[PDB]
C-alpha cells in the first residue's frame, strides 16, 4: 500500500557489488497506471576480510 | 492433459507443493531439442500472488502464502511449454489448464 522497499536478510560486499530490482504498479482490476522504475541496490563495503600472513 | 486438477487442505504451509505438472517432446531425451521449460501466463485472481511454477522441475508450489477455504476457494492457471535455449516464436503454441482447490475443514467450532 505504500512501497516501502525492505531488504530481507545481510549480504556479503565480497561476492555482491549491486543487484538490478524494478519497481511496477497496479490496481486490483489488473490495470497498470505506472511505468517500470529499475533501482540499482548498491552493497557497500567494511573491513570484514582479516589481513593474513604470506 | 487439458484440465491438470489439484487440491489442498486449508492452512497448507507456505513455499509447499500443491501439484506436478508434465509435457512430452518428439525429440531424443536428454537434450537441447528437448529440455522442456515451464512458465504461468494467466493466473486467476490474478492478484495477490498465491502460487509459483518452477522451470526445470515442472512443479507448482504455493509462495510465501497460507490458503484458507473461507478467504478464498477456487483458482485458475494459465500454462506453457516451450524448449531450446528460450528463444520465442513469433508463432502461436498451445497453453494448459491448471485448477486449484482450497478444500473445507472443520477448523470452525460453532457459536
Amino acid at each position: 500500500d505504500t512501497g516501502n522497499l525492505y531488504c530481507t536478510r545481510p549480504v556479503d560486499r565480497e561476492q555482491y557489488e549491486s543487484f538490478e530490482i524494478i519497481a511496477f504498479a497496479t490496481t486490483p482490476d489488473g490495470y497498470t497506471p505506472e511505468l517500470p522504475l529499475p533501482l540499482i541496490i548498491k552493497i557497500e563495503d567494511e573491513n570484514d576480510n582479516y589481513p593474513i600472513f604470506t | 492433459q487439458d484440465v491438470f486438477v489439484g487440491s489442498v487442505e486449508e492452512l497448507s504451509a507456505a513455499h509447499t507443493l500443491v501439484m506436478k505438472i508434465n509435457a512430452t517432446d518428439a525429440d531424443e531425451p536428454n537434450t537441447l531439442n528437448s529440455k522442456i521449460s515451464y512458465r504461468i501466463v494467466s493466473l486467476e485472481p490474478a492478484y495477490p500472488p498465491v502460487f509459483y511454477l518452477n522451470k526445470d522441475t515442472g512443479e507448482i508450489y504455493t509462495t510465501s502464502v497460507t490458503l484458507d477455504r473461507e478467504e478464498h476457494s477456487s483458482y485458475t492457471l494459465t500454462v506453457e511449454a516451450r524448449d531450446g535455449n528460450g528463444e520465442v516464436t513469433d508463432k502461436p503454441v498451445k497453453q494448459a489448464q491448471v485448477q486449484i482447490r482450497i478444500l473445507d475443514v472443520n477448523d470452525n467450532i460453532p457459536v
